[PDB]
């Protein structure tokens, strides 16, 4: 595969870059980014162009540029 | 540290987002919020419950039938009332440490010098020349600004908050910051007839259309569009937005024909949406704690959205 | 009133019920009469507190200790007295709220501030078939969606985040961050004042496998034979406890010891809030010491035998806490924290404030509206961002999602599995800690699926008293075995699948489904060499580098 860069936005606005292979699939991301971040990992949802991410799908697949974007989206419990 | 034990228990969990120090901020600091329709009250019942020194509540209408008979700071049939005087009381129940003072002038009757007790200074259902006024004074006297209002499903806060330093919380603590507003005339004028404009006017809500249209509205009529005369202010409307689309170059579709049908009247959870939103952008710039949103919030209630609009530099 | 028609008819037709009445409670109580809701259900099962005032809007000082649904209906009533409202005072888990009650509202609104009761309303709300908006807040952000029967995901399509748990062995042997020590010092309060539990015991464990190559006396039995006496207690905790740790010395080969603490030493030797100050030793020590006095007193109060139950709120309670963890903490050289933080990490305090609410239960309405004129293909699970994104968006709407066919409880016939030692496990355990507690069932039936039934567990209060302590082999019950579990009031059944294991680890009970150290730990430098022998070989299907 070849590489990308893309950037994981929280609601907190915080901003982690990562540098993914294509072919990767983004489950692998989002372990990855709640490692670099302290939070068990289905305490998120990850977001492609207001679109769900699941577990298996792919940079490819889901037709992913350089530069990119994904918004984490964190459920409060609370109220 | 030197807030009463019982101040802490009840500002306890507010303390554990925003930390004493900011809460010491909002303490001394004292409000003006001008309009005590819906989202007014929605203002009032936030920043009261944030626990600042004082707020003063101005609005010289009172009661009519038209409005809603339900207000939450208005017991039922107060109608021939002062606004201000008939909330007093509920709102300042919310909060015993608030000083909750009213005031029944005309807001366009009052002297550069009276808005200086004030750290923040909040517009609702003033017409666009107050709008402009006041922003200016608060300008020459260093007073934070803001304007808010909605419109059936629609709802807008404006902020204008000059050189504005705050400090930041740091994601692995705390960053100064600078960040910088310009007048509200500056907003409400934006040269479009531009190139930076043009390529810039792809990314803009028609919401800050949908803006002008009631300003203007607002201002040749001297209220908002009522319900119970639809027909008649529907026209008015479909009118007004062509020769103000017009004076700046915008294509009549750009903003949509249809608007018309959901933005008369206000709705009662889009004034809580809204006034949640512009309270806690006042919050915010009263305790210097956390970016403040760059001059405008524009809400949605169909599509829920909300947009936050840089628009004026 | 300023609705269409239909929408307008229909809300002052239909009855809605709003669970919980906090936070987003209030604010939202509020919205929907001046909406023009006319007929409205209030539940809350709980009073008013101090805490609450800075975000409960329909509350003042003058009505701390009332019900939350009771006040809210008076506040709303003088200022709107025509509207309507039932109001009770009650846990919707309260067997009185049936499918059948339910079944009249157009509408159910979430308004809680826990995962329990949500699980069982978005059961009661299938069940009904009734459109339920979930919702949740805290500090700056929050969340409102849409759940439809048939249409989109329910509330447990999607696994939530579960309470943080702690090796047992962490806790009463190694602690090594604050968050141990205060799990220790509530498990303490809870042997020495509350329900006696072996799942919480804090006197050092003797079986700890890091530390292996006549019993000693419990800490109530302990307590008991003293009196419950402050001193005696400080020394069998912090010291002589602490002096048998030492005797487990494989535990400190890398690690620093813990150094025991002695009573008449820590005595001899002696802005912000008063709570933000961390105090000294000695001053820990006495509190420890005022606290057990004053709670040996509190559980004296007590009619019929009962114990306490531990409450941030209680004064002493809080302070036996606080002055437990920070001693626990000091034995093992961590720096002491203060009351407000102890408060905060042993409540789970979440922090909350007014805007934030007020702004959730506003949408709240407004996606209400949609779902009652049929727009509910508009609905979206709107987020409420602190900041905008890079679209420009602090309320960001996003689209619903379709039910998920594997959920545990929307699928048609649900079905899970379970992973546990059939020889450890008994049937206690099987009905408080998976089914009630992990799958949120309020009162089960539990019964094997072989056709003569077997049962296991009665939701009928002294059915299956005499089955609590068997373990489940004595059933016949192993691997593949099938139960079936039921929750009559939730209208809920669960096939749950027995997978055996030996190998879980003993604080492990069971989870869901769904020489050579020295040569496979050598072996790990080369599986990762090999790893990425092929990544720098343009060749590797997964790969992630964390930048900044
Ligand atoms: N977020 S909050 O703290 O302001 N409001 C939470 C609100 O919800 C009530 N609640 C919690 N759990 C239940 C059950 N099981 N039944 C009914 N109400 C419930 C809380 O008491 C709190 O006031
Ligand atoms: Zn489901």
């Amino acid at each position: 595969g070849e590489y990308i860069k893309l950037k994981v936005i929280g609601q907190d606005s915080s901003e982690i870059h990562f540098k993914v292979k294509m072919t990767t699939h983004l489950k692998k991301l989002k372990e990855s980014y709640c490692q670099r971040q302290g939070v068990p990992m289905n305490s998120l949802r990850f977001l492609f162009e207001g679109q769900r991410i699941a577990d298996n799908h792919t940079p490819k697949e889901l037709g992913m540029e350089e530069e990119d974007v994904i918004e984490v989206y964190q459920e409060q419990c609370g109220g | 540290g030197g807030i009463s034990e019982e101040e802490a228990a009840q500002y306890d969990r507010q303390i554990r987002l925003w930390g004493l120090e900011a809460q010491k901020r909002l303490r001394a600091s004292r409000v003006l919020l001008v309009g005590l329709k819906g989202l007014g009250a929605e203002i009032a019942k936030n920043l009261i419950l944030a626990g600042v020194k004082g707020l003063t509540m101005l609005d010289h209408e009172q009661v009519t039938p038209e409005d809603p008979g339900a207000q939450f700071l208005i017991r039922t049939g107060s109608v021939g009332r002062n606004r201000a005087e008939a909330s007093l009381e509920r709102a300042q129940n919310l909060n015993p440490m608030v000083d909750v003072k009213v005031d029944t002038e005309d807001i366009e009757k009052k002297p550069e010098s009276f808005f200086t007790q004030f750290d923040a200074v909040c517009l609702t259902c003033c017409s666009r020349d107050v709008i402009v006024k006041v922003d200016q004074i608060c300008h020459k006297n260093s007073i934070k600004f803001f304007t808010g209002d909605v419109f059936g499903y629609h709802g807008y806060t404006f902020a204008n908050l000059g050189e504005h330093e705050f400090v930041e919380e740091k994601t692995k603590t705390m960053v100064k910051k600078k960040v910088v507003f310009c007048p509200v005339k500056e907003a409400l004028e934006v040269d479009w007839s531009s190139e930076k404009a043009k390529a810039a006017l792809k990314r803009t809500t028609s919401d800050y259309f949908l803006l002008q249209v009631l300003l203007k509205f607002r201002t040749d009529k001297g209220r908002d569009p009522s319900s119970d005369t639809y027909e008649e202010d529907s026209e008015l409307l479909l009118q007004i937005r062509n020769d103000v689309l017009d004076s700046l170059g915008i294509s009549p579709d750009l903003l949509p024909e249809d608007f018309v049908r959901y933005c008369f009247s206000e709705m009662a959870p889009v004034c809580a949406v809204v006034g949640g939103i512009l309270a806690q952008e006042i919050v915010k710039a009263l305790s210097q704690r956390d970016p403040p949103h760059n001059n405008f919030f524009f809400f949605d209630g169909m599509k829920g959205n909300g947009i936050v609009e840089c628009l004026g530099p | 009133r300023g609705l269409p028609r239909e929408l307008a008819e229909a809300v002052a037709g239909g009855r809605v019920l709003v669970v919980g009445a906090g936070g987003i409670g209030c604010e939202l109580l509020k919205n929907l009469v001046l909406t023009g809701f006319s007929h409205i259900d209030l539940i809350d099962l709980d009073t008013i507190d101090v805490s609450n005032l800075n975000r409960q809007f329909l509350f003042q000082k003058k009505h701390v200790g009332r019900s939350k649904a009771q006040v809210a209906k008076e506040s709303v009533l003088q200022f709107y007295p025509k509207a309507n409202i039932v109001a009770y005072h009650d846990s919707i888990m309260n067997p009185d709220y049936n499918v059948e009650f339910f079944r009249q509202f157009i509408l159910v609104m979430n308004a809680l501030d826990n995962r329990a009761a949500r699980n069982h309303v978005n059961r009661m709300c299938l069940a009904a078939d009734v459109p339920l908006i979930e919702s949740g807040t805290a500090g700056y952000l929050g969340q409102v969606t849409t759940i439809k029967k048939g249409v989109t995901e329910c509330y447990e399509c999607h696994p939530k985040p579960t309470q943080r748990t702690f090796p047992g062995c962490t806790i009463r042997n190694t602690p090594s961050e604050p968050i141990h020590c205060i799990v220790w010092a509530k498990y303490l309060f809870n042997q020495l004042f509350g329900e006696e539990d072996a799942d919480q015991e804090v006197s050092p464990d003797r079986a700890d496998p890091e530390a292996a190559w006549i019993k000693r006396i419990s800490t109530k039995e302990w307590a008991k034979s003293t009196g419950y006496d402050p001193v005696k207690l400080f020394t069998k905790l912090f010291k002589d406890d602490i002096r048998y740790l030492l005797t487990m010395d494989k535990l400190w080969r890398k690690r620093k010891p813990p150094v025991p603490l002695d009573w008449a030493e820590v005595q001899s030797q002696g802005l912000g809030l008063k709570d933000q100050q961390v105090l000294d030793v000695k001053s820990y020590a006495r509190l420890f010491s005022k606290s057990i006095e004053t709670l040996r007193v509190h559980l004296a109060e007590k009619g019929d035998g009962a114990e306490l139950i531990w409450d941030k709120d209680d004064p002493s309670a809080m302070d036996f806490v606080t002055s437990a963890a920070n001693l626990r903490m000091h034995i093992f050289s961590m720096n002491m924290k203060s009351r407000f933080d102890i408060k905060s990490m042993a409540g789970n305090i979440i922090p909350a404030i007014a805007t934030t609410n007020a702004v959730i239960a506003g949408l709240i309405v407004l996606e209400g509206l949609k779902i009652l004129s049929g727009k509910i293909d508009q609905c979206r699970t709107i987020f409420l961002n602190k900041q905008p994104n890079p679209r420009k968006k602090l309320l960001v709407p996003c689209a619903l999602d379709p039910p998920n066919p594997n959920c545990y409880v929307c699928a048609s016939k649900p079905e899970v599995t379970v992973r546990l030692n059939v020889h450890k496990v008994t049937v206690l355990t099987l009905q408080d800690k998976i089914v009630k507690e992990k799958f949120a069932m309020v009162a089960p039936d539990v019964q094997i699926e072989d056709g003569k039934g077997t049962i296991l567990i009665s939701s009928e209060e002294g059915e299956t008293e005499a089955n609590n302590h068997k373990k489940l082999s004595e059933f016949g019950i192993r691997n593949g075995s099938r139960l079936q579990a039921d929750d009559f009031l939730q209208d809920y059944t669960l096939l749950i699948n027995i997978l055996h294991s030996e190998d879980l680890g003993k604080d492990v009970e069971f989870e869901v489904v769904g020489e050579r150290s020295r040569k496979r730990k050598l072996d790990e430098k080369e599986n990762l060499s090999a790893k990425r022998s092929r990544i720098e070989q343009k060749e590797e299907l997964d790969d992630v580098i964390a930048l900044d």
